[PDB]
């Protein structure tokens, strides 16, 4: 009958406040149970690993989040770091409620989590991402913690080289979180993918780098640049759409380069073997700094009975296009290749990682979906056609068509009802025509008789802005309504954000408000109780509209069109006294380089946000056992809990 | 006519400004910025265009990344000179500056590389060359140089203007002329092994090749790659989760039955301990497991007759072979649970006042069921009984601290060592039982027997060895799981992590999984505490580390560098030094870790014949009049 | 007016990378090349040269055939303004398919030579651009003065770094130089070779095309910037050039004569003086 449920984020991190989830079901009206929630338990007697927070509840206050610190000290003197084997530890709750209530031979529940010694944000930046042997790299590493704020903790930093070998090695205190250093490149050094990796001292596991090049090179004064008309061939026998390119070579100050550009032109495979056809060079000359260029039907196909290959054959490989200009008449030449030319059967693609597996039997089936273009951006207003084939529940099969276009940044929602004890349900998407785009998609039912089900229905498909509300609507499905409440909390970056209760009521609604500390992507869960047995759902929220908690503007007033060695006014603004890194590139760095890379910027400061979600898939799961586990929770009610998962990888 | 000149009547140069300044990124300063900040920067003389990083870091609102601002610069009329890498002294090179205009007038331009000290130059750089640029066009402006500088030679090419439209820029630009000779690298490699005398010390010999420039550029690194065994292991263990967990019982009955209850209950907390599969388990088990073996102890000591002895029911006579069992149980307990150590010490002192006049030690009481004995009906229950004593005492041996234990430990420890005396006679005398020597020599290997004892002992098990039917020696008895935990356990202690005891264990916990765990009584008290034993010495022993230590004398005198790739955790680490010396590096490696040193000498090398031109040809000549100013 | 270019390419490679061919050639300073010439080139039916391009001294041409023996195709180009500085220039052969594979060759108009006038002696060069003949005898000239500035000239400006009095042995000729063999009479100054004494042989180059006429047997006052050759032999060796002095002493006739009266007197007390005092008191 009652039950103390204790949720936590399936693994630890040492040195971050853990949030831990206490809750009571099915207790008397005026029942009161207090205890204390620790972490414990290397095989060294059985010392507690943090301190304790102590919790409080009542059937009229029945659920408490909790901040459970997680600090160094207490993790190495338990034994933690002496641990054998994986790195596991327990959570767990002390109350003689478990005693007095449910005559346990304990007065302990708890759960078996994994930790990690993997904590903050480490970010780095380097003087140039390509240099010449012999010069001198300046770089910098930004120490920040888990909340995102300056951290002080001692750092360490190791250079290593384009052999792979450690060059250099700093351990440094932060007073204002940044480290600044300085380093040069060997002259006899050969050239490649120099890489600066940076942990926390305490953090073994604490991973973080950026990558820069060594090359020789000389600074070129214009940059070329090979555009195809679209990012893809259609290889179909149906219709080989025409190649045709808009080649341009601009000097790096911002007008047209007069010149001749030079181009070649193959087939290029997957190890990296490009075959050039001897014949069909251009040779262009530049008209307002650029040069349109194609290759005919008749021209490709001769070429490919040239090599004595078919257009068969071409569902591999990518046309190689690659130009030598030569200014006229300043004589400087430099090249542009183009390695994104795919031959391909489709101009659309379909990504089904949206779409929500181990879904609700006698609820609808929302079937989300993703059109591309095939190596290109999001397809807008393409048709996709959904068949979905219920596998019998005893009775015959039967196929549901619906159809519905792409609303924006390729989004496509379709609403299949699935009725009851379907055995399984296989899907097979279409998009666009001609040539359709096509992928299938099978997922098994849950298990007969079960005790319960929770439909989540979200209205809004769009992704909520940071200070957008979204409503989500519950629903029970599948048993009586014995239950006078349903519970549900707000899962980011690996930690309980939000915890809260709505009773139950016809079209239940909860509100959600999307807050800075929910971006960049979150879980919902909910569940209730039917007699003993939790009955769970979960369902992934991305949040695509994330920007600076503050912000920082950096412009410059005027018109631009500066004159060499005049004055400009750099403009900063921000919301608070920051400390601002600057460092101005010559564009010519970025075309010099053999393999570009990107700078830092928020996108990737997000996805590091991102890497402690302990989240695996869009959510939902046969079992609430599963949902929970599937969250990226652990859970325990005292007969029915969670066994440790297998780190992050979720095999 | 068409060919009129202008010259000197153009302006002065001195009233140019010269570019110089050409840096590939700059701005790199950090500011403080009070939510607001204006940098006067002063741009430098490069016409490009770039892109300008911005962190915003602050307590209060975290780190903030901005989208980059592009700022070019553009001066409509300008020269551009890329010099090359490098170029070698006195090889001559085309310098190619080149004129842009973009204004929509034709302009007709004075230039002329400016007279440098080390650089030689048509004409001596006196003479300048006019040329016409037409409006929206460019024109190269080659000039033939020379380079007679060893290092480094700033040049100015300087572009004058009519005076009709005073367009003008100069470019002075550092030009790098290569050192004589050519670049050359020898890498020695060899192979580390510092584990036994093989390696350990070694002197590496530098260049003698005549060949080497003298006074040219000398640079040398050392790094070193260490590999551990790709192998993915041939390790089992890991006996049944959960079914090690179903011999926690609370104890019942009396005495007897409280430590057939208990003993399995204690073993199976310390193993679920040593082998950490609490977290297989559900979480509060070892607290239950734990208030068990409390319960276990307070009853245990109810039954506890006259200082230190144990029997079942108090009016029954103590049992010698109980009491060491209780005292192995209860000594092992007071790790978890706190107890009383005087008590363990009267136990401990009872079975001392067994000993006979020798280290032989008797039972004047069994107790009633053989199965907590392992069925020792017979054989060399004497031999086997004070070895098991003994090895009770042992166990006893730790609860000895402060000042009034210290008597206390000296006469126990005198009786271990005549018990250890005795042992080792009996192992030496002959042909004892399996089971009794396997206990004998895991006694004596517990009491570090000398040489002498405990390698009879040991060897003697080696020539009673017989295959239980896989692989090792000692369905299967209980001896036979009895037995071979002694074995494994005496192995373990004699060898850390030996070969033998890796077969034991596979045989062990595969006996341990029929139908998910043990049924029998005696075995499975000593074999889970073998297995775990296993399972902590496996993964306890890990080699990790190498140190090179390198010294030489030379030009820069006496150095020496120390390097070593530990740092107790070795992240896939390699690591590369520079350490230039003279022609000979005296080299010493510590550690425990295979490996590879390679010392790399890079050195400049006579300059030998073209690549140049040797597949590709190209020749021009050229026929006419060429009207020239000041040839003469 | 006019001038006329020939062009040949061919390759050795056939054992190496195979491709065809980017000639990229730079006219002298004041040349543009004759499109009119170039497209005629261009629509022959075996023309070679299948694509050009041109600008100011910049000539473009692709040859999609590259042939073991010499392939060569003319072209005009007409001079927009007189050059300048007598000085070569370069062409520059790029493969098709191998940028990175290229010949680049000097040539030089036609009246001038392929390379820089160099001095080498060992292993150490030294530029010998400029015109050599200061040629000056002031004591028969209107030039000649009273004032003294001969030390002015050569402590100040241009200011000079070794003087000697020297008669000249023997004219030879070597390379591109022809070469005055001398024996020191009197040292006046040094900055290389300190260690400079009378009776040294020495060797005083001057540049083959400068028209400078040095007796033998005769006795000049020699003065100059310092050289970086040296002499086979081991004496360092000097090269005549601008701001160099060249002047032959004259003879008690030749300064008692009224032209030169006290004139040459004061050139002599500046001689003994400058040779003794130093440049600077
Ligand atoms: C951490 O980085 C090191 C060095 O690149 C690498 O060997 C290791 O696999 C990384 N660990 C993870 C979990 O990515
Ligand atoms: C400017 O150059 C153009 C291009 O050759 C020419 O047509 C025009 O006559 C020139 N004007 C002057 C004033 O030289």
């Amino acid at each position: 009958k009652p039950r103390l449920l204790l949720f936590s984020p399936s693994v630890v991190h040492l040195g971050v406040p853990l949030s831990v989830g206490v809750q009571l079901q099915d207790v008397p009206r005026g029942q009161v149970v207090k205890g204390s929630v620790f972490l414990r338990n290397p095989s060294r007697n059985n010392v507690p690993c943090s301190p304790k927070v102590d919790f409080t509840l009542s059937s009229e206050r029945d659920f408490a989040l909790l901040s459970l610190q997680v600090p160094l000290k207490d993790a190495k003197s338990c034994g933690l770091h002496q641990l054998l084997r994986g790195p596991e530890v327990q959570l767990v709750a002390h109350s003689p409620w478990l005693k007095d209530s449910l005559s346990r031979t304990t007065n302990i529940q708890g759960i078996n989590l994994l930790f990690s010694s993997r904590r903050g944000h480490l970010f780095l930046q380097t003087d140039q991402p390509i240099y010449n042997p012999g010069q001198r790299v300046r770089y910098r590493v930004f120490a920040l913690d888990q909340k995102m704020r300056p951290s002080t903790d001692t750092i360490t930093v190791m250079v290593e080289n384009s052999h792979g070998l450690r060059v250099r090695k700093k351990e440094v205190y932060m007073p204002s979180s940044i480290f600044q250093d300085d380093f040069v490149i060997p002259d006899i050094s050969e050239p490649g993918t120099w890489k600066i990796s940076a942990r926390f001292s305490d953090g073994l596991e604490s991973n973080s780098s950026t990558q820069f090049e060594v090359k020789k090179y000389v600074l070129p004064n214009f940059e070329v640049k090979i555009t195809p008309g679209k990012p893809y061939i259609l290889t179909v026998p149906g219709h080989l759409d025409e190649m045709q390119l808009d080649i341009q070579a601009r000097y790096i100050y911002g007008k047209p380069v007069q010149g001749v550009a030079y181009v070649r032109f193959g087939l290029l495979d997957e190890d990296g073997k490009k075959t050039f056809f001897r014949g069909l060079e251009s040779q262009t000359k530049l008209v307002n700094g650029q040069s349109h260029i194609s290759l005919s039907k008749a021209e490709f196909q001769d070429a490919l009975e040239k090599l004595n290959m078919g257009i068969t054959d071409l569902q591999g490989l990518r046309l190689y296009v690659a130009a030598a200009i030569i200014e006229s008449p300043g004589g400087e030449m430099e090249e542009a290749e183009l390695t994104s030319w795919y031959f391909v059967s489709s101009p659309f693609s379909l990504d089904l990682s949206k779409t929500k597996r181990h879904l609700v039997p006698g609820a609808p089936f929302l079937l989300q979906a993703l059109v591309r273009e095939m190596s290109g951006s999001p397809a807008s207003g393409i048709p996709v056609k959904v068949s979905a084939t219920v596998s019998s529940p005893g009775s015959v099969p039967e196929v549901q068509d619906i159809q519905q276009n792409t609303d924006g940044s390729g989004q496509v929602s379709i609403p299949i009802i699935i009725p009851q004890t379907i055995s399984e349900l296989q899907l097979s998407v279409s998009a666009g025509s001609p040539h359709p785009a096509i992928a299938r998609l099978t997922v098994a039912a849950p298990p007969s008789g079960g005790p319960g089900f929770l439909s989540i229905e979200r209205p809004d498909s769009r992704p909520p802005r940071v200070g957008d509300t979204l409503n989500l609507n519950l629903r029970a499905v599948g048993s009586g309504a014995t239950f006078s409440h349903y519970y549900y909390m707000i899962l980011s970056r690996g930690q309980i954000v939000f915890m809260n209760r709505e009773p139950k009521r016809t079209l239940t609604s909860v509100s959600v408000f999307v807050d800075h500390h929910l971006a960049p992507s979150f879980y919902f869960v909910a569940f209730y109780y039917h007699g003993d047995h939790p009955v769970a759902n979960s369902l992934r929220v991305d949040v695509q509209a994330g920007a600076c908690e503050g912000k920082l503007e950096l412009s410059v007033d005027g018109a631009k069109q500066y004159r060499n060695g005049e004055s400009v006014k750099l403009h900063l603004e921000t919301d608070s006294l920051a400390l601002v890194a600057l460092g101005a590139l010559d564009t010519a760095l970025y075309a010099a380089g053999s393999k570009s890379h990107k700078p830092l910027n928020m996108g990737k400061v997000f996805e590091a946000m991102n890497s402690y979600d302990l989240g695996c898939g869009p959510g939902g799961g046969d079992s609430a056992l599963q949902v929970f586990q599937a969250a990226g929770l652990a859970f325990s009610d005292g007969d029915q809990w969670t066994l440790s998962r297998k780190r992050l990888s979720c095999p | 006519a068409l060919e009129i000149l202008q010259e000197e009547d153009l302006i002065d140069e001195d009233d140019i400004p010269v570019r110089s300044f050409f840096p590939e990124n700059w701005l790199w300063r950090v500011e403080t910025v009070d939510r607001f900040q204006i940098l006067t920067l002063w741009l430098p003389d490069s016409l490009t265009t770039w892109e300008i990083h911005g962190l915003s870091l602050s307590k209060t609102k975290g780190l903030c990344v901005a989208t980059p601002v592009q700022l070019r610069v553009f001066r409509e009329f300008h020269l551009h000179l890329r010099l090359p890498m490098s170029v070698r002294r006195f090889e001559q090179l085309e310098l190619r500056p080149v004129l842009y205009n973009y204004l929509d007038k034709n302009l007709t331009v004075s230039v002329h590389v400016s007279p440098v000290e080390g650089l030689c130059l048509a004409g001596g750089g006196g003479l300048a060359q006019q040329v016409l640029v037409p409006a929206g066009s460019a024109r190269p402006v080659a000039f033939s140089v020379v380079p007679t500088a060893a290092a480094a030679v700033s040049l100015k090419v300087v572009a004058r203007g009519s005076f009709e439209f005073p367009v003008g820029d100069a470019v002075s630009k550092v030009l790098q002329i290569e050192k004589e000779g050519a670049i050359h690298r020898e890498e020695l490699v060899y192979e580390l092994n510092p584990l036994d005398h093989r390696g350990r010390t070694l002197e590496i010999p530098g260049n003698s090749d005549p060949n080497m420039i003298p006074d040219g550029d000398f640079n040398s690194y050392v790094r070193v790659t260490a590999s551990d065994p790709l192998d993915t292991l041939g390790s089992e263990g890991a006996l049944s989760p959960g079914g090690v967990a179903s011999l926690l019982r609370l104890p019942r009955g009396c005495g007897e039955q409280t430590m057939i209850y208990l003993a399995p209950t204690l073993a199976a907390s310390r193993y679920l301990d040593k082998t950490e599969q609490w977290s297989t388990l559900p979480p509060e088990t070892k607290d239950h497991a734990v208030d068990l073996i409390q319960k276990g102890y307070m009853r245990i000591q109810q039954f506890r007759k006259a200082d230190g002895s144990y029997a079942a029911w108090l009016s029954r006579d103590s049992s010698t072979w109980l009491t060491a069992f209780v005292l192995k149980v209860l000594s092992l307990a007071q790790e978890q649970v706190g107890g009383s150590p005087e008590k363990l010490q009267e136990t401990s002192n009872w079975l001392l006042s067994q000993q006979q006049a020798d280290g032989s030690f008797q039972d004047p009481c069994p107790v009633l069921d053989r199965s907590m004995q392992g069925g020792l009906v017979g054989n060399d229950e004497t031999v086997a009984l004070t070895a098991f004593v003994t090895i009770a005492l042992h166990h006893g041996l730790a609860v000895f601290q402060d000042e009034g234990a210290e008597p206390l430990k000296q006469r126990v420890e005198a009786s271990i060592s005549k018990a250890n005396s005795f042992l080792g006679e009996k192992a030496s005398a002959g042909l004892l039982g399996a089971h009794a020597a396997a206990i004998t020599a895991y006694a004596l290997s517990l009491t570090k027997a000398p040489v002498d004892l405990l390698g009879v002992a040991h060897n003697n098990l080696m020539a009673m060895a017989q295959e239980t039917g896989d692989n090792l020696y000692w369905q299967a008895p209980a001896l036979w799981i009895e037995t071979t935990a002694y074995a494994l356990l005496h192995l373990l202690l004699h060898e850390g992590k030996a070969e033998m005891a890796d077969q034991a264990s596979a045989w062990l916990t595969r006996q341990g999984s029929f139908q998910g765990g043990f049924r029998s009584t005696q075995d499975t008290v000593i074999a889970l505490d073998a297995l775990s034993a296993y399972w902590i010495a496996s993964h306890t022993t890990e080699e990790r580390g190498l140190n090179v230590t390198l010294s030489s004398t030379g030009r820069n005198g006496f150095k020496s560098h120390a390097l070593q790739l530990n740092n107790r955790q070795i992240r896939g680490l390699e690591e590369e030094l520079q350490f230039s010396l003279g022609s000979k590096i005296n080299v010493k490696v510590g550690g425990n870790s295979k490996g590879t040193l390679k010392v790399l000498r890079t050195y400049n090398v006579l300059d030998m014949k073209n690549t140049t031109c040797q597949d590709l040809q190209i020749e021009v000549t050229v026929k006419g009049h060429v009207e020239y100013t000041m040839e003469a | 007016s006019r001038v006329h270019y020939t062009v040949c390419i061919w390759r050795n490679g056939k054992v190496g990378l195979s491709g065809m061919a980017i000639a990229d050639v730079t006219l002298l300073s004041g040349f543009h090349a004759l499109r009119a010439d170039l497209e005629k080139l261009t629509s022959l039916s075996d023309r070679y040269v299948s694509h050009f391009e041109t600008e100011g001294p910049h000539v473009l041409l692709y040859f999609d055939s590259v042939p073991t023996s010499r392939e060569c195709v003319g072209f005009e180009a007409v001079q927009e303004v007189p050059v300048g500085l007598v000085q070569p220039a370069s062409a520059t052969l790029y493969d098709y398919y191998n940028p990175e594979r290229r010949c680049s060759v000097f040539y030089g108009a036609p009246s001038k030579s392929r390379l820089l006038a160099t001095l080498c002696s060992a292993e150490v060069c030294q530029c010998a651009e400029g015109k050599c003949p200061r040629q000056r005898r002031a004591l028969e000239r209107g030039l000649q003065d009273e004032d003294g500035y001969r030390m002015k000239f050569a402590c100040y400006y241009p200011r000079v770094e070794y003087g000697f009095q020297v008669k000249v042995l023997r004219e030879d000729s070597r390379a591109a130089f022809r070469l005055f063999e001398t024996k020191i009479t009197q040292v006046l100054h040094f900055t290389k070779d300190v260690k400079a004494a009378a009776n040294q042989m020495r060797n005083f180059l001057v540049r083959a095309s400068c028209r400078l006429r040095l007796e033998p047997g005769k006795e000049y006052l020699i003065m100059g910037l310092d050289g970086a050759t040296y002499d086979l032999e081991g004496h360092p060796q000097y090269l005549l050039d601008s701001n160099s002095w060249i002047e032959e002493m004259p003879s008690e006739r030749l300064c008692r004569s009224t032209r030169q009266r006290a004139a040459c007197a004061q050139l002599n007390d500046f001689l003994q003086e400058y040779g003794t005092q130093g440049c600077q008191v």
